[PDB]
């Protein structure tokens, strides 16, 4: 119980490679939030026209 | 309204001695009428209406006095890895059903 | 045997002058 | 000139606790009399009333 | 007389009045658990002898 | 459950760069441009029965 | 949603080596010495302690141990709602299907940390050789900081940052330059840790502050719907919702500055000086001159929440196995986790 | 002997003790090396990897950082200049790439 | 019998009882944890706890 | 996890070892005599039989 | 009200002594076992827990912790009103301005306590060696004499 | 556990828990200063929620 | 108001390794707007407040 | 550092062990009996109650 | 197959063996270095629809 | 994070 | 204790004594 | 060529059994 490997796995293969690589077989495909969304960098419209 | 003590069955803690400290102790109780409730027809109960709630849980626990010194003899020759306390399961079953 | 129920070291025993319970370890 | 302080008695230091507590091997456990046990693996002990208070 | 080869009593530690706050087993190290093969038996308590040897001397 | 749009609108900190304190405690994974789920979603085509 | 399983297969890709290079191969490695060995990636003990909601600090208490090749702590905060119970299978309450951090590393609750205390025996802090500018405790961020302790436009301390480019990269000595990307990954501290600050007006300074609420606010009136995504209602009118801070009528404003690590777990070596050096560290080693076994007290300090929240604490350790075949369909292994038990253990 | 009581068991379990590449027999490591272009073996084994326990650090008695306080300020009109007497203490060193 | 020399003398409760410490209740299972704790140089069976 | 297996694990978990008074201390087995007449410590520790 | 502060002033008096006497006296207190040591009046861990309006009983729950070195325990009742926080040198919330019995030894709520019980694992009554007269609980005060207590 | 008298208002209840809080203060060279300060039972790492 | 670290650039002091002693370090700093400030339509901001 | 883990610095601080007159130094100790009528210095020195 | 697309696993094999050598000590991700534009991993894109 | 050294013999 | 006049302690600072250089 | 150059024809020596190289 006080291993956790599932964890442990992603780890590995941050190590190994990047992880922003897509791998459809055995599912590799990293979670990732666009950091446009959570950080919200308000600069104003260019309107102007 | 009932009041009832209920025991613990299960093998590993059935006759334990548990030494001095702390611990966590957590078991889960169904609700499930069915399951808990016997009848002499063999019923519905879920259907037919009968209703069960818990109101208070205590854990009871009764220490024997003894004396400190002969207690910690006792405490001395039980946390020791060649005075281990092991069990048996009374009926030892491997659990398969095939309809 | 036929289900488990094999356990015990223990004998108890009681000394002498009169029956006189616990010898409290030799 | 000038010197420094009288010897003291007390609990052992900690760079010299490794040296007096290296650890234990009892190879036939709990075997004899009682008197004979270490009673000093118990740390509820005192060895100077020879009696065992936790207050508990 | 003789019950198995023991795992070593570590002492604790304490703000000192003199004592040790006594000891307890060793309970971070292997060498009497299960699960391995029965050629082991001289080759994890052989590695268990030699840590009480150490401990002796 | 709908939002005001006037909570956050286009104006909210407007020159600047912060991340909105009722977002920082929100999990951020749990979003839809999360692109590595929608690469494990539509991996499995846009059916309900796959 | 449900799920059926019809047919699983498993699939074994054999390399074709040589007949006779094989048998080489075989001979070779039935040797008790020749015996393969692996190790856990993250080799870990992993404890979790539920914080209370609005709970401001949980103690961790811990029994006396050997400590025998240990290595640092590393800690990071959850949610009980994303976190399902290991050691069980099935969890009856957990009806969520989001991210799970626990197994994901998809962690994003690390900014809310506010101080760690180590602590051997309960009375001497581990951070104790006043290795810190705050002696005992490391702080993680400060609240209240008039003695100039942040590091760059952010809360987090000066300390902190230190102690996390060591451990994470060992720099701190040389400067803080920043590392290559070799040894910058994805889940790395540096690459994740985002400063950000905005001004915002007061009352304590500014004297024609009207606290106007959400529903009394109007700004773009006749143009948007009112409090609702529905078609635009109203007229045109002057605005009245923020206040300027560009030049014209500029409002007296306070600074709110905080930082953000998403995927990064906190991490503290178990060594003298926080750099890295070789993965049994040199404090390992000094409980084999300190043989003894020390109690393990913890404090930490975290913000409110009003969700219930948990405290993920990874103890590192060594999770070792030696597998060995002696014989033919024979595999056995002796397995080892040394200052955390190393066997019968939790079930 | 004198040695760490737990080194038998890490010698062992390759937390500590020889690279494997000097634990292994001879002919396993040439048998790996000649077939290392098409079915590694290396990752099948350990290589202990070890810090020095001495000679190396001492936190005694040492913050990691100090703070220094101006002993001089001058607030002219499009300049300041500050002083500090920096105290480096005797058995220390310091690196100028970290001063700041 | 034995002298006194089996039996305490510094006062302790033969009977206890413990306390939930925490209490889960849903719609078809109730969870109960209690600390359950062992003065020192006390003795406990499980055999009497209920 | 350690090395007990085969008919060594049928010797640690008692299973066809020893007497079960062999396996304990001399000095347990010895108050296992003395004060199971009031509080039996016996029938807590496996006996084997072959 | 508001008060400045035009002059925060520093002084010092030095007992004038021959250079000698003072060399002297340098050197003694500079050796580590002349190091001096001072210890507070009350030296305690403070720690306040609230009390809501109308409550007749607060629990105290402390972590398992060493008691090396351990005195008594003091209590007295304040209130929230008349109670500013230290930790925080920001305090917007505070709008009383008379005594305030933390800072200043002005209690006068000591007779407004019933009892207290004190207990060791959740099952340790601490005087509870019959010490007292009604062994597990003091009671500070009661109503109805009960034979005299 | 403490028994309380109902009040009106809002009250803190006020423990002290004494302990020993000592410091070492002493100078060992010109301009040097030093102190160890030790807080025995509640120590100043560990403290109650 | 602001808080920053600010860097040795200067080619000789900024990778020294300085050994134990007393040293007297004094480097001044620059009040100027116009050079600690950067404007993105290149506007003097001593021309404006 | 893992070895200092515990204090024997218990009396360090003098709350155990020694009284000033036996940690000071003998020439401190005769400076102090020698200069009391007019600079007191015994106050800069615990003595432990035990 | 290979997962959500109808080529081969004795075809994925080959051309994972043909092009970075791997797949007897399991299928990998290649490195940049490895695969480039004219090479077979950068340029397989399964798809699935409903 | 970066965890463990190269654990593998330089061939 | 009822006393308005100190002591002297009728002996100067420092007992012990140094050789010249 | 605007460029450095420092003390590199010496490398880290270390063994797989201790991460420095000694010195007498």
């Amino acid at each position: 119980q006080d291993r956790n490997t599932e964890l442990s796995y992603q780890l590995l293969l941050d190590s190994l490679g990047d992880r922003t690589r897509y791998f459809s077989m055995w599912n590799q495909a990293v979670d990732s939030y666009d950091p446009d969304v959570r950080i919200i960098e308000n600069h104003g419209v260019e309107d102007e026209l | 309204p009932f009041h009832i003590q209920v025991p613990q069955k299960f093998f590993a803690i059935k006759s334990l001695l548990l030494l001095p400290g702390s611990y966590t102790y957590e078991w889960n109780f169904r609700k499930d009428v069915n399951m808990i409730l016997q009848s002499s027809l063999g019923n519905d109960l879920r259907t037919d209406g009968a209703s069960i709630s818990f109101t208070s849980i205590n854990l009871y626990a009764t220490f024997f006095p003894m004396a400190h010194n002969t207690a910690s003899t006792l405490e001395a020759m039980l946390r020791n890895d060649t005075n281990d306390q092991s069990f048996n399961d009374y009926l030892s079953a491997a659990n398969m059903l095939y309809p | 045997d036929i289900n488990f129920s094999s356990l015990a070291p223990r004998h108890g025993t009681r000394p002498f002058m009169g029956t006189w319970s616990d010898i409290g370890t030799s | 000139e000038s010197s420094s302080s009288q010897p003291r008695s007390g609990g052992i230091g900690t760079l010299q606790f490794v040296e007096e507590f290296t650890p234990s091997v009892y190879f036939n456990p709990f075997s004899g009399s009682p008197g004979h046990y270490p009673d000093e693996f118990i740390p509820n002990f005192d060895a100077i009333s020879e009696s065992v208070d936790g207050y508990d | 007389m003789s019950k198995e080869i023991p795992t070593p009593y570590m002492w604790s530690y304490q703000p000192q009045m003199g004592l040790a706050a006594g000891a307890a087993q060793d309970y971070s190290t292997r060498m009497n658990w299960l699960s391995a093969g029965p050629a082991m038996i001289s080759r994890v308590n052989d590695i268990r002898a030699h840590r009480n040897q150490i401990l002796l001397e | 459950r709908v939002v005001p749009p006037s909570l956050v609108d286009a104006y909210i900190n407007i020159g600047a760069r912060w991340s909105l304190d009722p977002m920082d405690n929100v999990n951020p994974f749990n979003h839809h441009r999360n692109a590595g789920l929608r690469y494990r979603s539509m991996l499995l085509g846009n059916g309900r029965y796959v | 949603a449900s799920i059926s399983f019809t047919s699983i297969n498993l699939y074994a890709t054999f390399f074709p080596m040589a007949h006779n290079t094989a048998s080489t191969l075989e001979a070779m490695l039935r040797n008790d010495t020749n015996d393969q060995s692996f190790n856990d990636y993250l080799s870990a003990a992993n404890m979790l302690y539920p914080i209370p909601a609005n709970a401001t600090n949980v103690p961790i208490s811990i029994p006396s141990r050997n400590w025998a090749a240990f290595r640092g702590w590393s800690f990071t905060r959850l949610k009980t709602k994303e976190t399902p119970s290991l050691g069980s299978g099935f969890d009856p309450y957990f009806v969520y299907s989001g991210s799970i951090p626990y197994l994901d590393g998809t962690f994003y609750l690390n900014h809310t940390f506010k101080k760690v205390s180590i602590t051997f025996d309960s009375s001497v802090s581990w951070p104790g050789n006043d290795r810190l500018l705050t002696p005992n405790e490391f702080e993680i961020k400060r609240t209240v900081d008039g003695e100039g302790y942040n590091v760059a436009q952010c809360n987090m301390t000066k300390d902190w940052f230190l102690v996390q480019m060591l451990a994470h990269y060992n720099i701190g000595y040389q400067g803080f330059y920043v590392p290559e990307g070799y040894k910058d990954r994805m889940y790395s501290f540096f690459r994740n840790f985002q400063p950000m600050s905005r001004q915002v007006v007061d009352e304590v300074n500014y004297k024609d502050y009207q606290a106007v609420t959400l529903a009394y606010q109007h700004n773009n009136s006749g143009f948007v719907g009112y409090l609702a995504p529905t078609m635009r209602q109203g007229q045109p009118y002057p605005a009245n919702y923020p206040y300027p801070l560009i030049g014209k009528s500029a409002v007296t404003s306070v600074t709110q500055k905080k930082f953000l690590c998403d995927r990064v777990m906190w991490r503290i070596p178990f060594s003298s000086n926080f750099m890295s050096m070789g993965a049994l560290t040199d404090l390992g080693q000094n409980m084999l001159y300190a043989n003894s076994a020390h109690a393990l007290d913890m404090n930490f300090e975290v913000d409110p929440m009003d969700e219930s929240t948990l405290l993920y604490v990874v103890f590192e350790v060594f999770d070792v196995v030696r597998v060995h075949q002696p014989h033919r369909g024979v595999i056995e292994a002796v397995y080892l986790r040394t200052p955390f038990s190393a066997g019968n253990a939790t079930t | 002997m004198a040695t760490p009581s737990m080194l038998p068991q890490w010698a062992y379990m390759h937390i500590a003790g020889q690279d494997a590449s000097e634990y292994l027999s001879p002919g396993l490591v040439q048998f790996a090396r000649a077939t290392d272009t098409y079915f590694s073996l290396g990752n099948k084994f350990r290589n202990p990897t070890v810090a020095p326990t001495h000679d190396v650090t001492t936190d005694r008695s040492q913050r990691l950082t100090l703070r220094f306080v101006p002993v001089d300020r001058e607030d002219n009109t499009y300049s300041y200049k500050v002083r500090y007497t920096l105290a480096v203490g005797d058995n220390r060193v310091l690196d100028m790439a970290s001063t700041y």
